[PDB]
């Protein structure tokens, strides 16, 4: 398999990491 | 609540599982169990069924099997591999021989994923992140892997890492702490921290860290970089043969990291630092890592769960061989599945 970039990948985990990231 | 199961000889084996299984194919044999991918039509999910076959021949055996089902049943986390199902086509305890275990098969493991690509920092810090963050559930619970590695790491596209394979014994030696490779002293959750920075310091530089020949080379190329013992350390070494040993080297004053490193962020090497401590109990634990700088994109201190106790009394029981089996059905048939 090929990780997607960062950037792309989505997940459960990036999704929470990124709306607490903007409730700031 | 005994679902209907359906037999097949696979590979001249017999795997006898519950109609949800499907479309099994042989993805290992081993000396501890085969293994076979499948898809799990209730949760549609790509699965390893892995029947052990051989679970009572002896009382290492049994207890073997009995710790791994107990520590399997704990693990309720994002970045550990958790018990699916358990099952076994027994319907009493009597005829009870084989053991079934269903675990998710996520991604690749991260030894196939590097294999094929060439990961960035980005990766590497979300990588890392994730497996500090499944290892500070599990040390948590007072539970120590022993046996981390990247082909003990599944991983998957949208980069999601799930630590697996625990070491149920109570290349390889590549990633395991000094101290635990020549059985120096009783071993630290920390052990496992070790390890976590020798898979960070290869995913950077794209070499593996201490790849030694046997102990001793090993011990020589880690002694390099991380200096030899001194008198704090030497105190703890209850073995007198393996300090008299330590005592006979020359000593060695440890590396500076940013040479060896030279072109990484600034941060992972600091990391770096932290993790490959000789002394265990100075090494920094998965709590304290996850609060590193390195990981600021990523730690939430609200979001980074312990486990619930894991009692481990069982280790001192001395048991008998059908004892150790009962103990293991009992946890066969209370098992709940998760949702």
């Amino acid at each position: 398999i090929k990780i997607k970039k960062i950037e792309d990948a989505s997940n459960p985990l990036l999704l929470k990491r990124r709306k607490k990231a903007r409730a700031l | 609540e005994r679902p209907t199961f359906y037999r097949q000889e696979l590979n001249k084996t017999i795997w006898e599982v519950p109609e949800r299984y499907q479309n099994l194919s042989p993805v290992g044999s081993g000396a501890y169990g085969s293994v076979c991918a499948a898809f799990d039509t209730k949760t549609g999910l790509r699965v390893a069924v892995k029947k052990l076959s051989r679970p009572f021949q002896s009382i290492i055996h049994a207890k073997r099997t009995y710790r791994e089902l107990r520590l399997l049943k704990h693990m309720k986390h994002e970045n550990v591999i958790g018990l699916l199902d358990v099952f076994t086509p027994a319907r009493s305890l009597e005829e009870f021989n084989d053991v079934y275990l269903v675990t998710h098969l996520m991604g690749a493991d991260l030894n196939n994923i590097v294999k094929c690509q060439k990961l960035t920092d980005d990766h590497v810090q979300f990588l890392i992140y994730q497996i500090l963050r499944g290892l500070k559930y599990i040390h948590s619970a007072d539970i120590i892997h022993r046996d981390l590695k990247p082909s003990n790491l599944a991983v998957n596209e949208d980069c999601e890492l799930k630590i697996l394979d625990f070491g149920l014994a109570r290349a390889t030696r590549w990633y395991r702490a000094p101290e635990i490779m020549l059985n120096w002293m009783h071993y630290n959750q920390t052990v496992d921290i070790w390890s976590v920075g020798c898979i960070m310091a290869e995913l950077l530089t794209g070499r593996t860290l201490f790849p030694g020949t046997d102990h001793i080379d090993q011990l020589k190329l880690i002694l390099r970089l991380v200096g030899t013992p001194g008198a704090e350390l030497l105190k703890k070494i209850s073995s007198e043969s393996a300090r008299n040993y330590i005592q006979s080297l020359t000593q060695m004053p440890k590396m500076n990291f940013a040479n060896v490193f030279i072109g990484a962020n600034p941060l992972a090497v600091d990391l770096l630092e932290k993790m490959l401590v000789l002394d265990s109990d100075k090494r920094i634990t998965a709590a304290q890592a996850l609060a590193h700088a390195y990981f600021a994109q990523y730690h939430d201190p609200d979001d980074e769960p312990v486990a619930d106790p894991y009692d481990q009394s069982f280790e001192s029981r001395d048991l008998l061989i059908d004892e150790w089996k009962s103990l293991t059905y009992d946890e066969v048939i209370s098992f709940v599945p998760p949702p």
